[PDB]
Formats: C-alpha cells, structure tokens, sequence
C-alpha cells in the first residue's frame, strides 16, 4: 500500500495544491508526519468495529474458504444440517500449516 | 507468568472500570484489551488441579466479545460483562492455586503448572497489556536481567534464634559471664551479663560481641537502636547449655559502655555507628555485628556499691543491652515482611488443598526454617509462588 | 441461524430537528457611518478634516 | 430487527451524532471578538431559534503538520493563496487627491530640468498589497530605482509603518542601503 | 456512594493529570469525564451541613466545560480547570463530611446525608466513571452480595482489656495462681503465674488456657509468637478482683512448656501449633486458644532450689508467658488498623463539629467499645463512613 | 521537578506497558507521551555529578521516534524502545544523585543541580504528563501554596532522648523523686517514680507530668496508650545528674491514678482523655502532655505493707508509667517514618559518593540532630530532597 497515493489525496482534496509540483522529499515527509498522528475517534471506532467483525464477516462469506487440509488419510465425511454430507474442517488443529 | 498477570490485570481493571453508567472513553482501551483476551483465549482447552486435595478442573472457552458502540454503558452491558468475568476470574484463581501448590527442585523459576505452561507458549503472547504491580516488574527486570528490589517493612530476615553463650562457667552457674540473645523477624535483642560486674576484669570493662549474619543482603535500610535489652531484664531461670540442671538470671541494668554498631558487606565495614541510638541508615550490608561493654561503676552510692561485692556471693548480675529493629529495607530477594499477604495466602492454599511435602519447601512453609536454609531453588520457587500469589490477589479477596 | 430474540433491537433517536450551516445569516450586521469610525484608541481612523 | 453487527453499527450511528444545540449564544460567541467589542459594528440577534435547531460546529484545531516547518513549497503555496483572498477582500480607497493636481505640485517640488507610475490603481494596489501580505505572512519584496529619491522618500514611510520581518533581507537591506547613502549619511 | 467516588476520583485524575504543558492525548478521556460531570451537576442545588456545629453551605452548580481543541495545555486550560476543581473539591468535601457525622440504627449502610441522598438519583449515575479503589471494590462487592476482604496491617481487632484471673486465692494474697493478660489492637500478651511453682501439683505440671474471641473472622494472618510476655516479667502491686486490698506479685519467668497455639473457625481446629515460635500463618480463624504449662524445673542448681521452697513463704513466683501480634490480616468487615487513617478521620470530623451523640456509635468513637460491641448496624454504618473517608482523604489531607 | 517527575513516569510507564504482543491501542496514548519527551530531549546536552566521589556524566539525546504503525507490538518494537528507555533511565538517576546531594541555606527549594535547572526552563515543559505521586502531589500544592498533607505509619517526630528529672533527690540517692523518659520516633515511655511511696505527700498522691512538644504539627493522628512503661520497670544503676557517681533504681509497678492525656495546640486543650488507653484519635496537635498519679494504695496485704515502710531504708521504689506510640498521622511537613525508605536513600546516596558535610544538613544525615533544629531552611531542603528521592525510586529499586 503505497501511502503517497494518500498523501496525494489529502493534497488534492486541500484544493489549493497542484499536487503534481510537490518536491518528493516533502511528499514523504508529509507522509511521516502523518502516520505520527492519532486517528480522530469516531473513525477510529468504526475501524475498531470493522477489525473485531472482519473475521466473521470473511467466514459468513461464501465465495471463499478459510482454507484445505489435506490429511492423505481416509476421513469420515461430517454429517452437517447444511448439508447431508461435507468435508468440512472446523479447525486446522493437529496440521502444520503454510 | 506474564500472561497469566495479563489475564489477572484485566479482569480487574474491567471489574473496577465496567460500571453502569460509566462513558464508554472510559472503558475503551479496557474492552479493545478484553476483546483481544478473549479472541486469544477461544478454542483452547485447559486442565487444573490434581494434586493433593485440589480438584480436577476443565476449561473451555467460547465467549462471545463485547459492545463497542454505547455512549454510557447501561446494566445490560454490565451484566453481559460480568458473566464472562466471572468465568476468567475462575479460570485465574485455579491457575494460580495450582501454581502456588506446586514446586520443582531444578527451575523453579519456570511454569510448573500445565496451565501455565500452555500460557507461556506464544499464540498467547497477544495477551500482555500492563506490567505495572512491584512483583510482576521486579520479575521481567530479573528476566531482562536488570537489578531488581523488593521494599519491605519489617522483613523476616533474622532466622527466629533464641539462645546464650557462656564465657565464663560453673557447674553451679554462680558467677557468669556471656550473652544472650533473640534474633526473630526483623528484630535484635542482644544482652551480654557479667555477675561479677567485672570487678576482676581489666580496667574493670568486659567486652561483649554479637554477629548476626543474613541470609541475603539488605540495601537503604531505615533501623531503629536503643540502648536497652526490654526482653533479658527480669529474673529468669533458664535451662542449661546440655539440659542437665537449671540456672539463675537476675539481671541489674547498667548502660551499655561503647556501643559499636558496624553493617558489613563482603566482611567489609559499610557502615558504622559509635554511641549513637535512635534512627540510623545502613546503605548495604549483610552482617550486622554489635560490639558493647559492661563498665563497672568507677563511682557509686552506697545503695549501688552494696550490689555488687567483690566476693562470690553475687544475688544482682550486671546486664547491659542493646535492641536493634529494622522498620524498613529494599533486598534483591523476596522475603515475608509484616505489610504483606503473599506468605500467608501461599501457606494458607497449601494447608487448606493439603498439599504433600514437596522436595523443595520445608512442611507447613515453614518461614523460620525457609529463611534458615534460603537456597537459590528455595529463592527462585519463594519467588515464583509469590509472583503468582500477588497475581490472585488481585483477584480474589 | 437466525435468532429473533437476539436479533430484536430498540433503537432510539430524536423526533425532529432543523440543522444549519451559515450560522451567521442569524446575525445582521451594520457599520457606523464610516466619518465617524474610530480606531483602537476611540478617536476617529481619519481626523483631518 | 438488525443482525449484531449491523446493530453494532447503526447503534454506534445514533448514539455519536455530529450534531449539537444552536442558540443565540452560540452564534453570537460564533462571531469574532474583536468585531463583537468594536464599536463600528452593530451586531443584533434579530431571528428567534426554536429549541429543536442543530448544527455541526468546525473542527479548528490548529494545524497539526506543522506546515510552516520544513514544509518551503507548501507553505509558500499556502502563504499564496491566503494573500489572493486578503486581496479580494481589502476595501478599495475612495476619494482620494487629484492625480493631476498631486502630479503637477510634484513636479514643480522637484524641479526634474520620477513621476511616473503614481496614480489612484497604484495607490490602491499598494494599499492591498500591504494589507494583504501582512495577513497571509507572504513575504513581499521591494522593487524600486534607486535614481528615484522620491521613492526612497515614500520607502522611509513604508519601513517605518510595515515591520521589517515583512520584506527578504535582501530586499531591506538594498532599500535601506540605497535610503542612507543616497539621503541620510550625505546630509 | 459510587457517584460521590467517581466525583472525587475524576477531581484527583484533574487536579493530577491537566498541568500546563502535558499532550492532550494524556488527558483526552479525563477532559470527557470531567465535562460530562459539569453537564450533570450544573443547574443542581445542594445543601449541606446543620448537624451539630457543621456549617450550612449551599451549592449552585453553573460550570462552562472545558476547552478540546488544544494540542499541548497552556496556562489558560489549567486556570480555567483549577477555578473549577476547587469548587467541586470543596463541595465533595462537605458532602463527605455530613455524611460521615450522621449514622442511623435502621438502614446503616443507605445514605444518610440528603446531598448523597440526592446524588443517589439515576440522573447522576452518568458520572460512575471507575471504581477502582479498595474500599469502593469492597462496597459494590458487598452491595452485590458477594465475598469482600480488607487488608490490614496489624488489625485493631481485640477489644482492649487489662485483667487477670485468680484460679487459687485466699485474702492474703501470698499464694496466687492463674494468668495475666493484655489484649489490644493487635497483641495479645499473656502469662500464668504459679506462686508454689507447682510444687503440689500433679506430674509438677501446672496448666493455664487463654481463649480470646475475635468479633470477626480473620483470614490468611501472619502471626508472630514469641515465649516470653515482657509486660508481666517485672515487680507489680495489683489491686484486687474487688478493689478492696492490693497484692504483690514478684515474678521469676520460666519458658512456658508445651505451647499449643491453636486457631479455631466455629469451634473447629483450623491451625495448630505446637511449641513452634516465630512467624506462622493463621488461614481462617475467628478464635485463638492459647494452652501452656509452668513445669517445675526437674532439676535446679541451688541459687534456683533456693527460689522455690516446699513451705508456704513463696518470694518468687513462677511466670510462664506467650505474646502473640497479628502483623497482617484479612477481614471480611471494616476495621481500624496502624496505617490507615480512616477511623482518625471519622473522629476527628465529629470531634471538631461537635456531633452529639446518636444511637448507633459510641461517645467519641470510642474503637474499644465499637470493637467490643460489632453489631450488624454498627457495622453497617461503620463501613459507610469509612468508606466516605476514604473517598474524602482521595482529595484531602 | 514537575519536568523530572514526569520524565520518571514515562519511564516507568514505557518500561511497563511497552512489553511484546501488548495491543497498540494499550500503549498509543503513552507511545505520543514518549515520542514528545524524545522530541523535547532531543539536542540538548547535560552534565551531572561532580561533587564528591559521584561520576561526572555528560548526556546526550539523539533518538528517533517509537513506531505508531502496528497492531500489535513484536520483538522489534520493544528491543527498539528498551535502548531509548535505558538511556532515559540512567540520565533520570544520575540527576536524581546530582539533586539529591546538594543543599543550600537560602532558597533550598529551588533546584540546585545543573540539570534540574536547565530542565527547569519554558522548553521543557512539554513533557508533564501527570503528576500523580503524592510526593509530587504536595509538591505542586506547596508551590501554589495550598494546604499539603504526607500521611506517616509511625512517623520520627520525638528525637531520640532518654533523660529523667528528679524533683526530689539527696546525695545518697536514696529517697529520690520525679520522672524518667525516653521519646524515640514515635514512641514515648514515661515513668514517674517515688521512693517513700507518697508516704508524705499530701492525700498520698503524689502528681507526675511530662510534655512533649512537636516540631510539626500533627493531624488526625491514631494513638496507643498503655499504662505501664516497660522499659523503665526493672532494676537499673543509672549516672547521676553530673555523671560523678551513679544511684539505684528498683521499682514496683503501680497502676497510674488519674491519667489525663492532653493534644495541645498553641497551648489550647485540642483533645483530653482521662483514664482511657488504647486506640484514641488526636485530630490536631503540636504538644503531648501527659499528667498521671502514684497514690499509696489504701488499703493493702502483708505482702505490700512490707514493701513500703514509713522510714528511710525504701528497698521497693514505688513507680507508675505509662506509653504512647502514634501509630499513623498526618503531617504538612516532610518526615521519616517506618513504612517509606526516602530518608535512607538520601543517606545512602550521600555515604556512598561521600559528599562533604554542607551548610544545612547535620553530618550523616543524622535525624535526631535534624528533628531536633527542623529549620524551615531544612524543611524546604528536606522536602526537595525526599521529593527527588521519591521520583527516582519510581525507577530505581
Ligand atoms: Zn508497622
């Protein structure tokens, strides 16, 4: 994620800046004293509730899985109300993983 | 140990901040911490107890985190806290219990619990938060490796020792000379007699000395010295050296005659006190060595010289004392002091959950004997129990 | 699954209200006749005539 | 009926709202002070606010980048555009001499066997320019002929009502420098 | 209670923490708290005051909130804060100083003052902030229902009493047995004096028991015990059980033989021990027996064998003591102890105002009688106005 | 100070809080804290000791700023802080020493080192924080000159004296009078003896009084009265007044008639209690005076009759006593006590650089010589002192 595109959005949004003029070194500069700041609270909250929900929002997708355990060994398909008969893992404990 | 203090800190910071009513700004950064407790600890598995008479115990967890969102938190959110708090809080009295139980004669500074030694594994090191309390910081700085110092009122350094020496003797014990003394807790009572008054002695002055060494060293200590020995000033029949017979003990006080008080360190003189009482300062010592004499009276009142005769017959002991009481202190090691609890709640879990006699500890831990023999193992399981101790107490009262 | 019970919510808000934004239309404004303007001082900004 | 999330977020919506009462009070401390303590301006609170009136109040916390810190190209660009909004909003002199009368009493002064460039847009570009450049903090630099003793003349007056830290030290130096050696050290 | 603490508390945390200079980050939550608690109290009315000689003062509360757009505080934002703490501080004091001079036999723990009683209201229960403390940890557990635990260094928990008992008299005095015993605060110090040395007795073996009843439970105590009472050691004339003749008591220590130091819980043997001297911990115990013996000494060298003769002249007696100091304790209830100040505080504010006395406190605060008498109601009130005291020292001295 | 005290807060805060795993949002508010101290420091160079044995050290600040931009902190973060804080901590204890071992007779408040007063200047004050530590609590209200207030456990206001007045006496020393005290920290034993007994005086009573003025005025103060004085209850030669001979004293202990304690200030009767010991409250006093009676008991056995004959040859001197330890109280000066351990790190910091005797303090440290003449010069030094000792023992232990 490159922060200059951010601190060319901030400069552009100010209005008065020709964005494409601002010296690189001050580019940079205004993106370190940027990432020195606190967040404002309200966004901050928002943030804090998107990053505690985040999780369960990616598992109640279902585009997507979490991911495969392989095993190479013969195990029993789960029984599960959403369906007669899934491999379905619902924890990789007992796998190395990568 | 420093997750498990994490769990203890933030269980009581949300049982002292989640209040109804309460603005949420208060409690933020509480609930961000109790969010983060709780996503780290679901899906794990822990077992408690199993020695002596503590229960086996099983905890899962599968809680479900807390609201963000109020502006004042209301009775809803505060029962919705407190159910699982009270959980945790079970969860870290249990741990702690059978951490304190337990001791191992090799490492005994390391987890001995299962519990904890699944805490000490690094899934769990998310959980941290604050290391703020005298026995938790004084523990990552051992482990940085940075001096550490426990402060201590009264601290029970003096293995409890009650006894005499006797320089000069008699089967009849008719005419002593010699000194006895107490050495308990954080106190020196040390008086040294002679029944003759020294009449015989050289420049009729009898020499007394009494070396109390520590069993760790003790820094910036605050100390009490009065000139008086309160305990070894009444008659008293005391028991001979072997047992066989019994001896009498009829003290007259005079005052003690150059009195020296030196703190040592390394057999070093660190500090020094001549003919001064009152409140003294020793910076850095580990022995204590008092040295005082019984002068005899160059000039007495009739009543005074009729005490002491220059024939055997002697019915009045000449006694001068010394009383030495350590009000304050700072030491590397932990010991048990009078403010504290952590000895009393170790003892009391041990006794209550009768615990076996481990190969560490001596029975029913016994202080006077710990503080006798305080070995490195003693010290480092002392140290752990105590951690863990204060750990629970911050929970449980 | 779908739980109605802990799905129900009361949500609570305000009947109604207007917002502004000039927050200075409400404050009307003239200037003393400018002959007679004075300075910091409170004598007049031009007193040469 | 809300899912626990959507709840979470509509919930945190209703409970931080942006906006706050009005009153008369708040508009009124909502004017700048010294306008409200001078006394050319007659400030009156002539509309009624019914209790149900809201408003969100600016967020003016002063800058936290510390733009005039390290910031040249910025700061210059800012100093920039404050002084093109100082200029609009400058008022325009009224009234002011006779350009040919003022002209024609200098010439006669000065006996030239220098007036060029002195009439009503010169004197009010001036009159802006000060003004403007003294609110936006932009620097302004001095140009001048130092043959033209007539403006070192008015620069005498500039230097004494507009502070130095206004001008680059070049600038000052150059018109103070041409001032004394060409009037003050001579007499 | 919670809303007269988190008052106070949110006056320290601003009289602390908003000093000229310091971030506002540092002090982002507490400006919240501190404006939150201007809006409710503002256009409130207080009275306070008009018991005994406490003055009648009036509060209006009509606060401005404090400034937020400001990186780091200048001099403006603290004077502005201080005008205001000062008057909130001198409001929480008065408030705390009423409800201390009141107590009600009824109902002792609701409030009493009609300002507390006021701020009981739910429309202030919006300033809850954290209760973190000691005391109000213990005041919401109580309300609650659940476990509470103070802990004391060296609790003031036995009544006083100076007394002895005679087992064997007659009018002369001259031959005496029985036991001596001081108990206060903290100390008990007990002797049994025997003016025939046993000499009749069975085996030579005379037995004297010390049972002292606490009012209140106590919990993981350390105790130190040590085997002399150096109050009863010196020459005495005691006045008679009747006040009508005195004795004379001349004594001769002995060490006390089989010393049995038991802790009892409902009669039950809690702790036990047995001829062991120095620190030892009590777990749970409400009261303390203490059994010891004056064993004629089997064998006596003959300035002993002179002290004790077969006939009736007895000029020494024989003293066998214990003295036994509760250095730390945990206690359900509320109690006075050596480094708390909270049992000075009450007292003093209803000395300096006069109170008259009610019906619950005895005269003067009298700890001795409150201790000797620890009703429920007593109780009750005793720890609201401990608590008070608390939250009142939180802001003065 | 305010700058050092808060540069020690942030320290310890850092050294606690940023630990590894720790949630940002724990540490965001503290990281802006430290990031504004680095900023603050940065470019600014100091030297320290100098005086005495202590190291002459120069400092200097180059850091970079801590991270804001992890969830999370990880090993790098916390092994990237811990060098800063190192630094930090050594420059705040080497100050600390500086300020510590220096005096001065005029304007001893003021900072006298050359760090603490370049950190007095207007640049520094950035870094405030919060200034929660009583210590710097009191300090910033005496600055502002508010009322302050240091509670003691067992404060050291009596300097050590032992001494005795005799109001009747002879050559022989064999039909004295009078008293014989000694007040020591927070204790003071009284005893008034009598040879005849009050055979003579009028009413058989004879009267006793002994006051103690403080140096300080001391507030809601809890006291423990007892009526006897142990140390002052068995046989003792004592010098006489002039030290040219020494007399005998063998006193029998009577209970003491008509005890009348008495907190006096500026000579008003603040608290009086008659013939009540134990726990009593003293709210406000600058003076103990304590007046008792020996009255020749009425009526008495044989046994005591032959104790106190009517004729020169007084074999049992008859003497009643009481004690009186302040167990808490509350100062607006500065003091040593029992439970803190300033005094002893001032002392030891002195003694080990060996910094010469200056123009305010005694050698030593010596506290009865300090106690004894508390100058307002040695108050305000004192104070400075104990107040630099208390922030560096926020770090140092
Ligand atoms: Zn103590």
């Amino acid at each position: 994620k490159k922060m200059k595109a951010i601190v060319e959005d901030f400069l552009k949004r100010l209005h008065i800046f020709d964005v494409a003029v601002a010296p690189d070194d001050q580019m940079y500069r205004l993106r370190d004293r940027l990432r020195l700041l606190p967040v404002e609270v309200r966004r901050l909250d928002i943030f804090n509730l998107i990053l505690m929900a985040m999780d369960q929002i990616e598992r109640a997708s279902d585009k997507i899985a979490q991911g495969v355990i392989i095993a190479y060994r013969d195990m029993q398909l789960e029984r599960d109300e959403m369906y007669g008969y899934v491999n379905i893992a619902r924890n990789l404990d007992g796998f190395q993983q990568i | 140990m420093d997750v498990l203090y994490s769990l203890s800190k933030t269980l009581k910071d949300a049982r002292d901040k989640i209040v109804e009513g309460t603005l949420y700004s208060n409690v933020s950064d509480l609930i961000q911490q109790f969010n983060q407790m709780i996503i780290t600890m679901n899906g794990n598995e822990f077992q408690t107890g199993g020695i002596g008479n503590l229960p086996i115990r099983n905890w899962n967890f599968n809680f479900g985190l807390l609201g963000t969102t109020l502006l004042n938190l209301d009775a809803n959110y505060v029962e919705t806290a407190r159910n699982t708090i009270d959980y945790f809080v079970d969860f870290v009295d249990n741990v702690c219990m059978d951490e304190m139980v337990r001791e191992s004669q090799r490492n005994g500074i390391a987890p001995q619990s299962d519990s904890l030694r699944k805490l000490s594994a690094i899934k769990f090191k998310r959980i941290n938060f604050d290391n703020s309390s005298e026995y938790i910081e004084n523990w990552n700085l051992q482990n940085r490796r940075q001096r550490t110092g426990f402060t201590f009122h009264k601290p029970n350094i003096f293995p409890y020792s009650a006894s005499f020496t006797l320089n000069r003797s008699q089967p009849a014990h008719d005419n002593l000379m010699g000194t006895m003394w107490l050495n308990a807790g954080s106190e020196i009572q040390v008086a040294g007699f002679d029944y003759s008054c020294a009449i015989n002695a050289p420049a009729n002055i009898q020499q007394f000395e009494h070396i109390v060494p520590l069993r760790r060293v003790l820094t910036t200590a605050t100390i009490t010295l009065l000139p008086d020995a309160e305990r070894f000033s009444f008659p008293r029949v005391i028991n001979s050296a072997d047992g066989a017979t019994t001896w009498f003990f009829n003290p007259v006080i005079l005052r003690p005659n150059n009195v020296e008080v030196e703190f040592l360190l390394n057999g070093q003189i660190i500090n020094t006190y001549q003919a001064r009482f009152g409140t003294i300062v020793a910076r850095n010592f580990d022995t204590i060595r008092l040295s005082f004499q019984l002068m005899r009276p160059p000039n007495m009142t009739p009543a005074v010289a009729v005490l002491f005769p220059n024939a055997q017959p002697f019915e009045h002991h000449a006694t001068v004392g010394l009383t030495l009481r350590i009000e304050s202190a700072v030491c590397e090691s932990v010991l048990a002091d009078a403010s504290e609890t952590l000895l009393a709640n170790v003892t009391s879990v041990r006794q209550e959950y009768a615990i076996p006699v481990g190969p560490v500890f001596p029975p029913g831990m016994n202080w006077t004997d710990l503080i006798t023999n305080y070995s490195p193992s003693r010290e480092d399981n002392l140290q752990r129990v105590f951690t863990v101790a204060s750990i629970r107490s911050m929970l449980i009262k | 699954q779908f739980d109605f019970r802990n799905s129900m919510h009361m949500l609570t808000s305000n009947l109604t209200f207007t917002v502004y934004s000039d927050l200075l239309a409400f404050v009307s404004a003239d200037t003393v006749e400018p002959i007679n303007a004075v300075a910091f001082d409170n004598m007049r900004i031009m007193n040469e005539l | 009926i809300l899912h626990p999330i959507d709840y979470a977020f509509n919930e945190y919506f209703l409970q931080h709202q942006l906006v706050e009462p009005l009153n008369n009070d708040i508009i009124f401390n909502y004017i700048p002070e010294r306008i409200r303590n001078d006394v050319n301006y007659i400030l009156n609170m002539d509309r009624n606010l019914p209790s149900t009136a809201r408003y969100i109040r600016p967020n003016l916390l002063q800058d936290r980048l510390n733009l005039h810190d390290n910031f040249e190209s910025l700061w210059d660009t800012i100093t920039t555009s404050n002084y093109i909004l100082a200029r609009s909003v400058v008022p325009d002199l009224k009234e002011l001499v006779s350009t040919e009368a003022q002209i024609q009493k200098m010439s006669q002064d000065l006996q030239l066997e220098f007036l060029t460039g002195i009439n009503s847009q010169a004197a009010n570009d001036c009159f802006k320019t000060l003004i403007a450049a003294m609110l936006s903090q932009r620097t302004m630099s001095l140009d001048f002929v130092t043959t033209n003793y007539m403006s070192l003349i008015s620069g005498m007056w500039l230097l004494t009502v507009v502070p130095n830290d206004m001008f680059i030290r070049e600038s000052l130096v150059a018109c103070q420098l041409a001032i004394v050696n060409t009037i003050i050290y001579v007499a």
